[PDB]
Formats: C-alpha cells, sequence, structure tokens
C-alpha cells in the first residue's frame, strides 16, 4: 500500500524514478503485478539453484517415455524436455490454484496464508513491515535473477553449471559476441 | 593512603612506581585484594615447596595405577607426574573454590573477608587494633611469601642451592 | 496520489547533454557539472548516506550530495586506476624475492597481477584504502548536514591538509573542481575500457597498442 | 465504433438464451462481437498460413541448430505446430502471451488498438462510410476464414 | 537501558578501569564494539568446530588454482589459504553487509531483525537474552583466542592436537 | 464461532439434507464426528501414502510370530497382517487415549493441545484453521474411501498400482 | 500458584500423608524437589532408550584408557565405565550448572529459558504445560525406577531382555 | 628583494617572454622553480665531473646482484643500471627531503641552513651570493644538458669522449 | 629560553606523561639530561660506524696484553675486551672532564667552547642549532639502542650482519 | 682610502720620484697597477715553487702533441712548450677573465670577493690586509723577476740548481 | 683587561709570592713573558710529538754535510745535529721576526694576526681565549720541562722510552 510505504526500502525510498505512478489506483494494479512476478520468479530461482546443483529426485519422471530424472537437463530448456502430457498437469493445477484457490484477481495479494507465531503481526507491528518488505525486495532480486539466469544461458549456450565449471564469466576474448 | 594496613615501621608507604597518587578507593581496593590474594597462595607454596623439599609425602598409591606419593618429584617436576586425571581434579577443585566459596559474598568488614557468616574462628574476642595488627600481619607475612616462593622458583631453575 | 518523482517530470527542464530528451527538475543548477543527464531519474529519488546507520538511511529531498559522493569517489579511483592499468607496462615492473617469489611483480597483465602479487600486497593496499576511508567517516559523522562531497579535508581552505600551500583564487577554484568533475567522469569510462580490453586480449594496454601502433613483421 | 449491430447486413437464428442462464458473463452482446472477430482474425492468418506452408516455402536455414531441425523437415499439414520442439513452441504462444495481454489485449473488447488499416508504422485513418464498410468486411471474410479451415482441416 | 546490560550476577557492573564514570561518552560506542567483537566471535568459534570436525562442502573452491575445499587447513592458516581473489570476494560481501544491510555505525545493534525475527515484548526477558548475547559474547572472545594462540604455541591445529592428545601442557616438550 | 466453521467459498452450508434446521441441537455431536472422522481418514491418507512408498521400520514386528514389518502388505490387509496380542495392544492404549485421554465425549474439540502447542490468537486465523482442518478432513474422508474401493476393485496396491501403469479404468 | 500446578482429573489432589494441611510451609521446597526429580527422571529415561537403541557416538571415550563409546554397556554398570577424570568432568561442569547458572536452591524451578525459549502468556495454557511437566516426571521417576529394579534382578539390559522375549 | 636577485651585469633584467610583468603572482614559485632547477642541476654537473674521474666507492653496491660500484656506466645510463630495490631507498629518502627537511613547497629555498651554517648579514653581500647561486644554477643547467645530448648523440660517456679525441662534432656542437 | 628548545615540526611540544605540567621545577636537570645523554649516544652511532668501517690506529692497544687495537672487537664487546688497566685510564680522565673542565653539574649545557668556537648571535640561527642538536641526540640514542638490540638478537656485529645480508626481519 | 693604504712600517710613504706629490690623477691607476703585477706575481711565485717541486697533473697535457705533464719544463720555457691551442684557451678565458668578470679597468680591485668571500667588517683590520696583499705582492714581484734571471743567466731552472749547488755568484 | 686574563677557577689569583703588589708596574712585562715562553713550549710540545713519531721531512738537510732528516734524533740530541750554517739561518730569520715583524717588545701580545686571523668581537669570548693560550702555555711549559729530565736523567729519547715500557718509575 502506498500509505504505510510498503515497498519503500531504505536504500532508495519511493524508487519510481520514471514516474510511473500518476494515480493512487494504477499502483494498485503494478503491485498485485510486482508481488505475483516476485512469487513466481522466487520459486524459479529456487529452481535454478537445486537443478543445477544436480539434486534431483531418483526413478522415471515418464517411465511410459523412459525420461528418468537426470535425463532433464539442468538449464533453460529442461522443463521442455518435460512431455507435455505431464505438462498439462502442471498448468491444470497451478491454473486452478489461481482461480480458485490463490484467485490472481485479487489484487490485495493476501490468501490468508498465516504461519501464526512466525508473524504476530498484532503485537509486532514492525514485523509486518519487515516481512511485507522481504516479500517484495527478494521477489525483485530474484526478478531479475532469473532475468540473469535466462539471457546468460541464451548468450552463451551453456547452462549454470555447466558455465561455472568452465570459469565462463566474462563476455570478453570469448569466441561469442562482437566482445 | 599513607596509614593503612600496607604503612610499616621500616616503610611507611613506599610506593615507588605511580600507582595511587589520587584519590582512587576502587583501584586501591582491587590492588589490595590482590596482594592478599598473592600473599596467601604464596604462603601456603612456600610451606609446600619445603614440605616436598624436606621429602615428606603422604602415606602413598596416588592413584589406583601403582603411583606412589614418593615417586612424584619434587619442583616444578611435581607437574608432570601427577597423573592428569587428578591434574584436573587440582584445576577443578580451586576453580570451584575460585568461582564459589572464596568470594566476600555477604560484605566483609574490610578486603579480603571471606567469612560469610559461614565459618568463624573467633574475630570478636580482639582489641580493635589487634584486629588491625593480624591484619597488618599476615600482609607483611604474604609479602615476604611472595618473595620467598619467587626465590626457591627461579633458583630451582638455576640449581642454586638454598 | 502521484509520485513524487513523477512531479519532477511534470515540471522536465530542458537538457544540455542530452538536448532532445527534456531532464527532470531535481536538477536545479545550482550543482556542479550539472549538464542536465538524468534519462533514467536517479536524481528524482535522492539517496540518504545509508553508511551513517539506519537513521541516515532515508535521503534527504532535492538533496544529491551523496550521488556526488559516490560519484566523485569512483572518479578518484578510476583515475589512479587507469595509470595503474597502464604505468607497470610503460615504466616496467619491480622485483621480487625468493620469499615473495620472483616474477610475482612481473605480470605485464594487470588482472592477473591481482592473483601473482602475494596477499600482503594486497592487504596493505587495501589497508592503506581502508585507513583514508575511516578519515572519510570521521569528516562525515563530524561535519554531518554541513559536509561538502569529495572533502577528506585535503587542500585549500579550512583546517586541511596543505603541504603545498595551493591558495587558488576562490574562482579558480570552482574550476579545479570543475576539471576534477569532469576527469572523473572521463576516468570512469577510461578504465572501464582498460579493464575491458585487458580481459579481451589477454595483455597489457601497452602491449596492445604497441602491437597495433607497430608494423608487421611480414609487412616490414 | 467498431461494437455497433450494424456491420454484418444480418440477420441468424438463436440468440442464445441459454448464455444468460447460469454464464452470464459470456451472454454479453460486446464479448461475442470480440470473440467473433478474433476468431476471425486469427482464421485469415491461418488460411494464409496453410497456403504458404503447402506451396513449400519452407525457409532459408535450420530451424534449431541443436536438435538438427531444419524448415524443410517439419510437415506442411495440421502436425505442423506439434511437430517443431517444445522449447520452441513455448516462444511463440509467449510471444502471443504478450500481444494478448500487453500490446493488443484482448480486454478490449472493440478490436482497435490504434493501428489503421494498411499501413504500418503510422495508422491509415478511415474516416466515413468506407470505415463502416471495411469493418463488416473484416467480419465477412473473417466467417469465411472460418468455415474454410474445418473444411480444409476434416480432409 | 543499555548502560544496564553486560552487567550479571558474580561480578555485577564490572570496570576494573573505571572508564564508566571516567568517560561516559565513549560506553556508546564501547557497548557496540564489544557487541560486534562478541557476535564476530560467535561465528568464529562456531566455526573452528565445524571445520575441525571435518566437514566441509565438496568439490574446489578454486578450480583454476586446483584447490579443494578439504585442501584448506582447519587451523589459522585456512584463510589465508584461501585465493587473493576469493579472500577480495568474501571482504568485498562482508563490506556491503556491514555498511548497508547491517551497518556498523547503528551503536545500539538494531538492525530489524529480532531475536529470530521476533521483538521481545518483556522488558525483562528482553534484557535476559540481550545479556546472554553479551555473556555468550565475551566468553567467544576468550575462546577464539584461546584457540589461536594455542594452535601457534603448540604447532598443532585443533583437531591435530585432539588426534595426538596433547591436553597436558606439564608433562609435554613446552616451555616449563 | 462453532457453526460457522464448514462454510469455505464455493458451496456454502451446503447440506441437501435439511438437518441444520431440521435437528438444530443435533449439530454439535454431528460436527463433533465430523471433525473425528475427519481427523481419522486425514492420518489414514498420509499412513497409506508412507506405506506404499515403502517405509517401513526396519526390524521385526512381531519375531514369536517371525514377521519383520517389510512383511505386512502396504494395502488394505495391514491390520489383517498383525497378530491378535498387537491389535489387544493397539486397541487397549487407545482406550486410554479415547477414554481417559483426549476423549470422544468431549464434542469442543480443542483438548489441550492447540495448533502445534499454541493457540491461535487472531480469531479471523483461527477460525480459517478450523475450517482448514474441516475441509482437509473432509477430502481425506473421501480420499481414504477411494484408496480402499480403487485397491478392493483391482487386486493391486497403491504401489503396484502406479508401478504397472493400471491407473486409467478405461 | 504451585499449589494447583500438580493436580489432575483421575487422582486430584490426592495426599494419603495429608502434607499440605500438616506442614504447609514445606511444600514450595517439595514442590521445587517434585520438579527437580522430574526433570532428572525424564532426561534419565529418554537417555536409556537411546542407549539400548545403540546410537552412540562412533568414536572413543577416552583413548588413553582404550574406551570406545560402544564399549560401555547401554544398562545399569554404564555410568561405572566412565573413568575418573571423565566423571570428574561432570561433577566439575554441573556444579556450574546446580550453584551457578540454573541454581537448584532456587525453588521457582524457572531460570528464564521458558518452553522452547518462549514465555507462555495465556496462563491457562501455561498452567497446562507446567502440569504436563509435573506428569510426566511423575510417570518417569516410577519409569526410571522400574527399569533399574527390571536391570538388577534379571541381570540382563533393556536390549537384552527385549531380544530374550524375557518382557512377559 | 627576490625580484632583483636574479639580475646580473651584461643583461641586467632578462625576460623575452615578459612574464615579469604579465604574470608579477606566479614569479615567487618560478624563481623556486629556477632556484631548486638550479641547486640540482649544479649537483648534476658536479656529479658527473666525479664519475668520469673514476672516482669510485670501492665496494659493491648491490652484492645480491653482483653489482659492483665501478660496474656501473659513468654517463647518462648510471641510475639505469641501480637495481629497482635500490632507486626505491633514493626516493624514499628524497621523499622525507623534498616533503618534510627541506619541503619544495617553501618558495624561498631558506629551510635551516646558511653558505656553510652562515647568515649574511652584509645585504649586498647576501644578494650578491644570492646571484651566483642563481647564475651558477643557470649555467649548470646549460651545462648538464649539453653534456646529456652530447652522451647520446655520441654513444659514448665523458670518459670514452675524451678518450678517442672525440670532442668535435660528428653531429653539430654549440658550446662557449 | 630552555622551555622551547626541544619543539620542533609535526610534533610541537610533546608530554605523553605530562611531566611539563606536573614537574616544572625538575625541567632544568631533564634536559641538561637530555643534552648530556644526546651528546653521549651522538658520539656513540659514529663510534659504531667508524669501528665497523675497521678504521684502527694501527697498533698494539696493549703490547702487555699483546692486544692490537684490530683484535678488539667492533660490536657491543668492544668495551669488554680494553684491559682493566687501560679502562681505569678512561675513567681517571672523564672524572677531570666531568667535574672539573666541562662540569655536569652545569645544567645549562653550556661551557667554553660554542659551536666550532663560535657562538651565535642570531637567536633564532642559535635556536635552530640548538634544536638539531637535542634532535640529532634525540635520534641518535634511539640509534644506538636499536644497534645494541639488533646485535645481539643476532649475535653478529654490525660488520657481520650485514656482510651476510641479514638486514631483513626473517627470524624476527 | 686608498692613498695610505701601500705605506707600512719601515719606509713609510716611498716615493723617490715624488710622484704621490707629483701627479695626483694617476695614483688610482698606478695604485691599481702595481696591486694587479702583485697579484699576477704572487700566483707565479707559488707557481715556480710548485713546478720545481715536480708537483704535476698526472697524466697527457697534449695527447695529440705526446706532451705528459711530466715533459713541461719547470723554468722560463714551461709556458713555451705549451701547444699553440693551449694557450689560446688560456688566452681566451682570461679574456673572459680580465674583460668582463673581474675587469681590470675597475681600478679600486674589489670585483665580488673578498678575503675568502666575506667583506673583513673592520677598517683597521682590513687595512692590514690589504696591506699585505701590496706587500706580499711586491717581494712576490721582485722575487719573480730573480726567478727568471738567475733562470737564464745559470742556463739551469730551479730543481737543477739546488742539484748543483749553486748559491753563491 | 690584561691583568684579568691569567685567572680561572681552580685557582684564582694565583700569587704566591704577592709580586702583584710588590711589583705592580713589572707585570705588564712578565706577563709578556709568560706568554712568550708559553707560545714558545706549546710549539715545543708538539714539536716533540712529530719528532717522536718519526713523521720527517724525507730529504736532506745538508747534502754538504751529507746529513738526511731521518739521520736527526727526535730528543734532546736533535738541535745538536744541525749544522751550524743552518744556526745560522735559524737566527737570522727569526731575527727579522723577533725584532721587526712581530718584534718582542711590543708587550700587548697581539701582532696584526687574531686567532686564526680574525679579531674576536665579544670581550666574554676573546678573554676566555686569551685564558686558554695562557693556560695551555703554562701547561705546555711544565710540559716540555718534563720531557726534556725524561731524556737528560734517562738517557733515551720518547719513542723508545715506550717501545721498552721504561715509563714504568
Ligand atoms: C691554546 C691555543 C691558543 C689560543 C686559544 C690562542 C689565542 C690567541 N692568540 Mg695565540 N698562539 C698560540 C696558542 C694559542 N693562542 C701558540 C702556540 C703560538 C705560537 C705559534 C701563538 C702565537 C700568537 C701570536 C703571534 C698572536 C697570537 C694571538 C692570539 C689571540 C687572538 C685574539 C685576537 O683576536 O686579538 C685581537 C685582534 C686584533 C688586535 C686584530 C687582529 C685581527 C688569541 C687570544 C694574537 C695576539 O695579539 O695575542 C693576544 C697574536 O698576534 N697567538
Ligand atoms: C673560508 C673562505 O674564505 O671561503 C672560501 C670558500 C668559498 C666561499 C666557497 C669560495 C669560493 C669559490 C671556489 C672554491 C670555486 C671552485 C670551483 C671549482 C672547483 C670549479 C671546478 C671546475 C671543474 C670542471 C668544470 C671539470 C670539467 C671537465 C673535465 C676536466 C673533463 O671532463 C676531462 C677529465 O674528466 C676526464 C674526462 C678524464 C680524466 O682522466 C681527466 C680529466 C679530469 C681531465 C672562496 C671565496 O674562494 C673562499
Amino acid at each position: 500500500e502506498l500509505e504505510d510505504g510498503i515497498g519503500a526500502v531504505a536504500p532508495l525510498g519511493y524508487f519510481d524514478p520514471l514516474g510511473y505512478i500518476k494515480d493512487e489506483e494504477t499502483f494498485i494494479r503494478y503491485r498485485a503485478v510486482e508481488r505475483k512476478h516476485g512469487r513466481v520468479a522466487m520459486m524459479a530461482m529456487l529452481g535454478t539453484f537445486v537443478h543445477n546443483n544436480g539434486w534431483t529426485f531418483d526413478g522415471y519422471l515418464s517411465p511410459s517415455q523412459g525420461l528418468k530424472f537426470s535425463d532433464i537437463d539442468s538449464g533453460i530448456g529442461g522443463l521442455f524436455q518435460v512431455p507435455p502430457a505431464g505438462l498439462a498437469q502442471i498448468i491444470l493445477l497451478c491454473g486452478f490454484v489461481e482461480l480458485a484457490w490463490w484467485p490472481a484477481s485479487n489484487l490485495s495479494g493476501d490468501y490468508g496464508v498465516r504461519l501464526g507465531t512466525l508473524n504476530d503481526w498484532e503485537e509486532q507491528p514492525a514485523k509486518y513491515y519487515r516481512q511485507k518488505n522481504a516479500e517484495l525486495n527478494n521477489g525483485r532480486a530474484a526478478m531479475m535473477g532469473i532475468l540473469g539466469t535466462f539471457t546468460h544461458e541464451v548468450i552463451t549456450g551453456q547452462n549454470f553449471a555447466e558455465q561455472a565449471a568452465a570459469g565462463h564469466f566474462s563476455p570478453f576474448g570469448d569466441g561469442q559476441g562482437f566482445f | 593512603f599513607e596509614n593503612e594496613l600496607g604503612a610499616q615501621p621500616p616503610l611507611g608507604f613506599f610506593d615507588p612506581l605511580g600507582l595511587v597518587e589520587d584519590g582512587n578507593q576502587a583501584k586501591f581496593d582491587r590492588l589490595r585484594y590482590v596482594e592478599l590474594k598473592h600473599g596467601r597462595i604464596s604462603m601456603l607454596a612456600v610451606v609446600g615447596y619445603l614440605i616436598e623439599k624436606a621429602g615428606i609425602r603422604l602415606p602413598g598409591n596416588i592413584s589406583y595405577d601403582g603411583t606412589s606419593f614418593a615417586d612424584i618429584p619434587d619442583g616444578f617436576a611435581a607437574l608432570s607426574k601427577i597423573p592428569d586425571a587428578g591434574l584436573f581434579q587440582l584445576f577443578a577443585f580451586i576453580g570451584f573454590l575460585e568461582v564459589f566459596v572464596m568470594k566476600d559474598i555477604t560484605g566483609g568488614e574490610f578486603v579480603g573477608d571471606f567469612r560469610n557468616g559461614f565459618i568463624d574462628f573467633g574475630w570478636d574476642s580482639f582489641d580493635e587494633e589487634t584486629k588491625l595488627k593480624k591484619r597488618a600481619i599476615e600482609l607483611n607475612q604474604g609479602r615476604a611469601a611472595m618473595m620467598g616462593i619467587l626465590a626457591l622458583m627461579v633458583h630451582e631453575k638455576l640449581g642454586v642451592s638454598l | 496520489g502521484a509520485s513524487p518523482s513523477a512531479d519532477a517530470w511534470a515540471n522536465s527542464i530542458e537538457s544540455k547533454a542530452l538536448p532532445f530528451a527534456r531532464a527532470p527538475a531535481t536538477l536545479d543548477g545550482t550543482m556542479l557539472g550539472d549538464f542536465g543527464f538524468d534519462p533514467l531519474g536517479f536524481s528524482t529519488v535522492p539517496v540518504g548516506p545509508w553508511f551513517t546507520g539506519i537513521e541516515g538511511r532515508n535521503g534527504q529531498i532535492g538533496n544529491l550530495n551523496w550521488y556526488r559522493e559516490a560519484e566523485l569517489i569512483h572518479g578518484r579511483i578510476a583515475q589512479v586506476a587507469v595509470v595503474g592499468f597502464i604505468a607497470p607496462g610503460l615504466f616496467g615492473t619491480l622485483p621480487g624475492n625468493e620469499w615473495t617469489g620472483v616474477d610475482a611483480y612481473s605480470n605485464l597483465n594487470p588482472l592477473e597481477a591481482f592473483s601473482q602479487v602475494p596477499g600482503l600486497a594486497i592487504l596493505q593496499i587495501f589497508l592503506f584504502m581502508s585507513y583514508l576511508e575511516v578519515r572519510r567517516i570521521n569528516i562525515i559523522k563530524e561535519e554531518g548536514e554541513n559536509y561538502m562531497p569529495g572533502d577528506l579535508r585535503i587542500g585549500q581552505g579550512e583546517g586541511r591538509w596543505n603541504p603545498f600551500g595551493l591558495d587558488y583564487s576562490p574562482e579558480a577554484y570552482e574550476e579545479k573542481r570543475l576539471q576534477e568533475l569532469k576527469h572523473c567522469r572521463l576516468a570512469m569510462i577510461g578504465v572501464f575500457g582498460l579493464w575491458a580490453q585487458a580481459q579481451a586480449s589477454g595483455v597489457g594496454v601497452t602491449e596492445q597498442i604497441g602491437a597495433a601502433l607497430t608494423t608487421p613483421d611480414y609487412y616490414a | 465504433e467498431p461494437l455497433g449491430l450494424y456491420d454484418p447486413l444480418g440477420w441468424l437464428d438463436p440468440e442464445k438464451d441459454p448464455a444468460s442462464k447460469f454464464a452470464t458473463f459470456h451472454a454479453n452482446f460486446e464479448r461475442r462481437r470480440a470473440v467473433e472477430r478474433k476468431h476471425g482474425r486469427i482464421a485469415m492468418v491461418a488460411v494464409v498460413g496453410m497456403l504458404f506452408h503447402n506451396a513449400d516455402i519452407e525457409f532459408p536455414g535450420y530451424l534449431s541448430k541443436e536438435l538438427g531441425i531444419r524448415f524443410s523437415d517439419v510437415p506442411n499439414g495440421m502436425n505442423g505446430l506439434f511437430s517443431i520442439p517444445l522449447a520452441g513452441l513455448t516462444q511463440i504462444v509467449f510471444a502471443i502471451g504478450v500481444m494478448e495481454l500487453a500490446i493488443w489485449p484482448a480486454s478490449n473488447y472493440s478490436g482497435d488498438y490504434g493501428t489503421g488499416y494498411g499501413r504500418p508504422f503510422v495508422p491509415n485513418v478511415l474516416e466515413g462510410d468506407e470505415l463502416k464498410y471495411k469493418l463488416d468486411m473484416e467480419i465477412n471474410q473473417g466467417r469465411a476464414a472460418m468455415m474454410g479451415i474445418m473444411g480444409a482441416l476434416v480432409g | 537501558s543499555e548502560i544496564e546490560l553486560g552487567a550479571t550476577e558474580p561480578l555485577g557492573v564490572f570496570d576494573p578501569l573505571g572508564w564508566l564514570e571516567t568517560e561516559p561518552e565513549a560506553f556508546e560506542r564501547r557497548r557496540a564494539v564489544e557487541r560486534k567483537h562478541g557476535r564476530v566471535a560467535m561465528a568464529a568459534v562456531v566455526g573452528t568446530i565445524v571445520h575441525n570436525n571435518h566437514i566441509v562442502f565438496d568439490g574446489y573452491i578454486s578450480p583454476s588454482n586446483n584447490l579443494k575445499f578439504s585442501d584448506i587447513p582447519t587451523g589459522i592458516d585456512g584463510i589465508f589459504s584461501v585465493p587473493t581473489a576469493g579472500l577480495a570476494q568474501i571482504i568485498a560481501f562482508l563490506g556491503f553487509v556491514e555498511l548497508a544491510w547491517l551497518p556498523a555505525s547503528q551503536y545500539d545493534g538494531d538492525y530489524g531483525v529480532g531475536y529470530f525475527g521476533n521483538d521481545i515484548l518483556d522488558p525483562e526477558e528482553k534484557a535476559r537474552k540481550l545479556n546472554a548475547e553479551l555473556n555468550n559474547g565475551r566468553a567467544a572472545m576468550m575462546g577464539i583466542m584461546g584457540n589461536m594462540v594455542a594452535e601457534k604455541i603448540t604447532g598443532q591445529t585443533m583437531y591435530e592436537q585432539y588426534a595426538a592428545g596433547h591436553f597436558n601442557p606439564f608433562n609435554d616438550g613446552e616451555g616449563f | 464461532s462453532e457453526i460457522e466453521l464448514g462454510v469455505t467459498e464455493p458451496l456454502g452450508v451446503y447440506d441437501p439434507l435439511g438437518w441444520l434446521e431440521s435437528e438444530p441441537e443435533a449439530f454439535e455431536r454431528r460436527r463433533a464426528v465430523e471433525r473425528k472422522h475427519g481427523r481419522v481418514a486425514m492420518a489414514a491418507v498420509v499412513g497409506t501414502i508412507v506405506h506404499n512408498n515403502h517405509i517401513v521400520f526396519d526390524g521385526y514386528l512381531s519375531p514369536s510370530n517371525n514377521l519383520k514389518f517389510s512383511d505386512i502388505p502396504t494395502g488394505v490387509d495391514g491390520i489383517r497382517a498383525i497378530p491378535t496380542a498387537g491389535l489387544a495392544q493397539i486397541l487397549a492404549f487407545f482406550a486410554l487415549v479415547e477414554l481417559a485421554w483426549m476423549p470422544a465425549s468431549k464434542y469442543d474439540g480443542d483438548y489441550g493441545v492447540g495448533y502445534f502447542g499454541t493457540d491461535i490468537k487472531d480469531p479471523e486465523e483461527k477460525a480459517r484453521k478450523l475450517n482448514v482442518e474441516l475441509n482437509n478432513g473432509r477430502a481425506a474422508m473421501m480420499g481414504i474411501m477411494g484408496n480402499m474401493v480403487a485397491e478392493v476393485l483391482t487386486g493391486q496396491t497403491m504401489y503396484e498400482q502406479y508401478a504397472s501403469g493400471h491407473i486409467s479404468p478405461f
């Protein structure tokens, strides 16, 4: 919300540097998107930490197609090695959450998820502002980290486990790009 | 600090260095505590060397391993041949004394009064200057015992007989 | 209702560096080096001295003194670092013992010369860079709101360190401030190209310019 | 305005009173025109896509250099999109998703995204009777392409 | 208040230098140095237990130097066996934490996190855990300097000394 | 309160029998059975998940009868493959639970334990988790019933229905 | 108050000696002893479980005496296998617990650590848990005393009483 | 005063650039630079005479580099043969002299000493020797640069140029 | 004019003990001791330079001891190599110096000699040389101590330490 | 005051020609010649002592002419053994001295220097040293003339004489 | 003044015969004689050191008498070894000094030379140096007479008085 200043954290303050908030109604739409994108990109960022560490399940993701869990690439193409009969199960469940259980039309983002004594907001309102800002800030840092992880695989051809094994962390002197 | 326990008829308030040239009672009461603390240890240490240097021992078997008291040498070599299970008990019990039962818990009459109302061998039957005379005796007897036990420790490593 | 920075893009005076782009109202012209260059609008979101604690984390309105503090300390390092990227390749290197190892100071590639010299060479450089930053905080903590950016108390005016005299005119002192800031902004771009060419070529800049300003052996 | 009831010259049967039984959002006429126009616009670029792929304008080059799939290997029939890799089909549906929400948002039921008719990069604005005449020809050619696909995908 | 924290039962308000009644202006930072030195030494003491228990991660900390994590010693020479480009990455991040995230110019040690996130609303329970941080921090300052000095005197790390049973300093070969 | 606890979003106060208006006083008894049947069936669904994941206790359940823990089937015949002296220990210890300890005559539901030891302070947060126990208990009531029916109408356990690829009944 | 802190349903107050009417000034220490005897016996009987389940520390207790951790018996004489400096380290450390840190003369039983760190501020919830610390302590006192006499009368430890069929 | 100290008989006040009236405020440093350059070049001419008379210190400059004092060239490559750890000692000592002891920011050159420790109290005699120091500094400034270009244009030190009889210009000379 | 005679640049007045504010009456002796300790140590650092450069007197110091000037060590043990009949001749002559000729009870430090026989009439020029004698005296006190400490910390004299390349602190 | 500087004790003011009480306007140039003839002759008597004591400059005076410093005579023919390119370097440098640096037209005598670079600050001991420069100049003008007369009469230098014992006429 | 020039601290006005009031007008001669005897004796003491360090002039004192400088003994029999044509040269040049140049009838003592050519302007520094010349003259007067009787009572010069260790009384 604007009045308690939830997104405005102490390095930059109200960081709207290009002047996009000209209305209080267009802030609630943008914060509903920013918090939703941050919640998605945080689980996407924990994915690439688990996937590129090689931590996989044991067995077959698809025994009908013979696809083990270790056969899936740990990069940006691993989601689409999953069979679409199995990918339809992910979209159906995640779409059922988006319409019924955690309806994404709710622009507040509050879906009643309270883990009681770890957020006792009525006694500690400073913990409310600490956890509300840290949902946005971790979501903002993971939004740019997943654009980090996506484009670093595009411009190098290697995923994060392969480009770190090679030490390829400089776009200078390599055979890629015009630099 | 010119008329106290340390002021003596041969040297009244000697103090050559720059220690207590102010009205700091809290700095004097710390330094008076440690001088009485070093003295009460070095008094037992002067006897505790000369008992072992005379060859006197407890009647034997410091451990069940088969080590007598006479097998343990005297001087600085005593700490090397004491069994280490009993060397812990010496440090643990002295630490038990120095943490719990050696302090001015209930509040004594002076610095070094450790009678907590638990042990008292008199101290009421005195002339109230014999109290200060007996206190100034154990300060100066503790004074000479520090220079005493330092002489026995510097001349054991030197080898000079005393 | 509206953003505090959307109101600075509503006034939006004409610019000089980007004369087609209408610089925001927070560049008042009253600062040194104000050329109307803020296309992303960082001056509309001014920053405070966050290093002093939580009480200093919030920035005052219309105060770019800590953006200018970070601009000067980046540019002052970048000026010394252009020479440090160059001068081992020009004026030779330093000799080593068998303790530090011979050829320890001799890596003419400046980036892997960081990992070639002993750690005590870099620890003492970092601790001397640390010592003047302790001096900067003790100046910032003392002066507070009356602290001008880039002041480490070196030079002309009040009780600053001046072993060279350096008593400039009070209007020749403001062109020295402008000469410093324009060299700060230039050497920041120059030290980026020095760092990026040392990775792309693998050698120093004198071994890269000197091999390009010479004729090839088949052509001579 | 492109949402009037006067474009396609009329008239046809049901009026769909089942639409307002319990799903009353879909009973709005203004969305049914937005659906008919959008099914029309997708059908018209699909029969041209049927003509380009069946005339073997295959492409110059590879489609996937890693998988080794050239453009000449994908079929010309109705199994064309489902034979390209799913990592490539994802990028198609993702870019449609930016169109479907940000650039040409389908919540805007008018269908007018400010593009004009024939001229890219500056809109060719139609003014009067011919503006309303080109609107129904978009629908009428949109309807012929909708019935033309089911005629060309059953066999 | 701050000036009654750090004074627990067996010593009370313990200042043999007397700098509380002599320099009351310098206490508000000297508490912050004590709390920071404590918190640093508590993570340092816990680290020496983890290092000498041979809990290492896997693989190479520096594959260019061909330097495994297990190749790093578990004693004083451990942090200096890290290559200089790796040591610069730690100090750059720890300077980011100690100036921006947890700025050490903030002298009350209060950085928005509580004790496991929570504020201790009971004032006598908050003062008890504020003393427990100081006392464990003061005990760990002696523990880390007693682990650093006793390594460089006996010459062995905390694992090699314990493997060897070199616990008694009176029957070994040392001074005295 | 108590009557506003089985009303989540979609169906609301759903009862196609009229028994909230026929017997208004025979509700606290029926809610206590609904909560107890939910708590039993929730632990039984997680039980069938642990059994058919072959997490076993690595020993002998009855060495006198000579059967290991990895010898009882992971389906409907699990309690049947237990010796009657072991069932007598289960039925008698839970007699102390159902009568002497946390009883079933206590229709209020809360004995002393709360939600992970504590009490939920916010009443709207507390009434939310009370619907969650009811909904998850209601879903596991249908869940454990369809795990046993799909076993006895197949002849395979939950592990064997999945490993053999026999999932679709058509 | 500590007077109602130990009463539950199926016994209530239950004083066959009647020592709450007679000498009621000694209740404040007898509660502190029952809480102390309870807390020791609970830690003694969950330790009897992990001893006879062989969860040993896989090393040497005393390499100077060549005592592996598995060499110690898991029954009544396991406390006697600890050597001289071993039992001295326990007596030295718990003198710093029983007199200094959690001083056992403090009859409140309250040393500022709470129940897993928290102050149970609900007085009905807090009085329930202290009935549990007493009741589970009472049942462990009879538990740890029914385990010593089940070992010294049969000879075997608990791991050998169960791996014999010697229960009934 | 300082503006009358550089003028002597055959030229008097000599500035072709005319900066004595154009820049009258920059004179007070420009005198100090001329005096500093003169003092440096006078020691450089006398050193050049001493090096080429083969007056060596009879030892080893760098025994680690096996570098005797007589192994150093007596020309313009003299300090190019000093090892770099030896130039560091020269720069560190004259950092202490050029910044602290006799600081070059003192723009009158009047640090502590007189003329052989004497303060010349006669002002017409003191101005005479102040004129001599400037004039001998101006002569040695031309004298050291003509010495330096005569070596690099002949490839010979001043001892070798007077060994071969190479005083006559093979290039083109200019001398008094 | 003795309070300002040790005051120079960067330190200015330096008294961390604060004895100029505690004992203003004992300064006249304490200056005369610092000047005397400076004059003794200035003639001592020059002494170790002469001895370690092997400038000897070309003969026999004690022909009764068959002792040459070149047989005496050039380090801290050089005063011990002198026989005590010769060490008595040193103390007998400096008793005539320090009590009678230039008496050390004279707390001025001022005797009939000046600075190379010259009294300096300019007071700032005279105080410049008096500051130099104190400062070179102070630097030679720390010089003669760092020469005797670093000798016994290595066992070699200054001639043998420099010949072995033992300048850098390896062992310490 | 240059008018009593030449007059010393044992003869007082000495003028057998009477040219102090004759022309008084020619005195300040005749004093300037007597002082200049003195200073040239004093450096010549010292020069005859150094040459006849065989103190030479240890090298070749003219390696083109194969002249060592030991080959130059120590009598009156020493200046004539110098090559003609060496006598010109003496001629052109002392033109710079006699006309520009220490200009001989200056009849007062004091060019820039004093008694070892300093004024004597005292009118009765500076006049005493001005008396010494003239009197030691006068005894050296006769001394260099007597050194050159007996050089050409005997035909020997002052080292060949004192090796033969020629001390009586 | 000249009457306070001989006094020092450890004796003061040391007139044991009381002749400062017995012959007050004869002080000016006796001071001039004490200064004259001291100046001769200090040159005599330094001379005995240079003779007995065998610093010789490296040549012949008299080739007609075949007498090198090394052929002269260092001690008392050194002026006896000088030929009588050389002692006539010493008494002729020092008749010009003692009568004409620095006449010994001049009782003031200061001739045209100063202390190393310099007058001492400070009267407390000039009188101090005047006291040193008298005191070092007094110490060398008994010093040179203690070197003559160390040879005429021993028969041995100062060199091998130190070589043979014969300084033991
Ligand atoms: C106490 C008192 O009264 O005050 C004093 C002190 C005071 C104030 C300082 C005064 C002054 C002025 C002074 C002393 C001025 C002195 C100036 C001085 C000493 C000027 C040297 C020039 C030499 C040159 C230019 C060399 C050229 C170059 C040469 C010679 C060569 O290159 C050739 C050569 O080298 C080689 C190549 C090879 C060798 O094998 C051979 C030689 C050597 C031939 C006073 C007034 O006088 C008196």
